[PDB]
């Protein structure tokens, strides 16, 4: 769920 | 498919991706870190190797707090490396990025406690970028609860290290860990599963190759697996206790996220 894990995504991008 | 080929890759991704390895613990284990082993090598070592943290402010702070900050601030770091690790590990950029998150989010705290088995000897761990060792009877000391974080994970540590892996294994252990299909909210479940099924038979065909005398040696890992994902379970409600009746221990963000909905 990338809503409700934006720091996890912004490590991915 | 060319299986010794993708372990190495594997392998070369986690000794570019992680700052800590097997080797170079033991290299510095062996013969120096700055011991703390006492309250007053604790306040000798902060003023050395975390400054800022005590140049005023915090400084004021119980022990044990100022310990904690500093656990989560190498944990945030820990996450970084392991998300730049994951995105090296062949087949996991292509998964959708909400299954990215997920299978992070369940995998980075199985593979911090196998890989903080690297740094760990029975009488204590190195830390702080191979700068410090702090002893097991130390943190034993802590006041409760920080007296109770760490000792599971010394006891996981002293059987895991007796399998005598190294990073070539342990690389391939950490992707299974992360490559994970029964995490609760896949949403590409069977695609999921197969990559786990090939990176298990990567690790699995490493170890016969690698470990030739120790014939149940992938049976035991897939049992360090398991008794991982408890570990981690039974971490997560020590931090929620931490975090909700210790008001200097609040949660860095990044660290919330990841255990929030978790277990
Ligand atoms: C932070 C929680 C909320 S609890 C938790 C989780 C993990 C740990 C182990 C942290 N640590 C000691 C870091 C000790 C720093 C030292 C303190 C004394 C003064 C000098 C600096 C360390 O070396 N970790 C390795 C990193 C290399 C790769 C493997 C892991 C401790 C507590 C969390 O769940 O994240």
């Amino acid at each position: 769920n990338t809503k409700n894990h934006p720091m996890l995504m912004n490590l991915l991008k | 498919a060319d299986l010794k080929s993708l372990a190495k890759r594997i392998y070369e991704a986690y000794l570019k991706n992680f700052n800590m390895n097997k080797v170079k613990a033991r290299v510095i284990l062996s013969g120096p870190p700055f011991v703390i082993h006492d309250m007053e090598t604790l306040c000798m070592a902060e003023k050395t190797l975390v400054a800022k943290l005590v140049a005023n402010g915090i400084q004021n702070k119980e022990a044990e707090v100022r310990i904690f900050h500093c656990c989560q601030c190498t944990s945030v770091e820990t996450v970084t490396e392991l998300t730049e690790f994951a995105k090296a590990i062949p087949g996991f950029a292509n998964l959708d990025l909400n299954d990215q998150v997920t299978l992070l989010k369940y995998g980075v705290y199985e593979a911090i406690f196998a890989m903080l088995s690297s740094v760990m000897n029975k009488d204590g761990m190195l830390v702080a970028y191979g700068n410090g060792f702090i002893t097991r009877e130390f943190l034993k000391s802590l006041r409760k609860p920080f007296c109770d974080i760490m000792e599971p994970k010394f006891d996981f540590a002293m059987k895991f290290n007796a399998l005598e892996l190294d990073d070539s294994d342990i690389s391939l252990f950490v992707a299974a860990i992360i490559c994970c299909g029964d995490r609760p909210g896949l949403l590409n479940v069977g695609h999921i599963e197969k990559m786990q099924e090939g990176i298990v038979h990567v690790l699995r065909l490493h170890l016969q190759s690698n470990h030739p005398d120790d014939i149940f040696l992938f049976p035991k890992l897939l049992q360090k697996m398991a008794d991982l994902r408890q570990l981690v379970t039974e971490h997560a409600q020590l931090v929620q206790i931490i975090k909700k009746t210790e008001s200097d221990a609040a949660l860095h963000p990044l660290l919330q996220e990841i255990y929030r909905d978790m277990y």
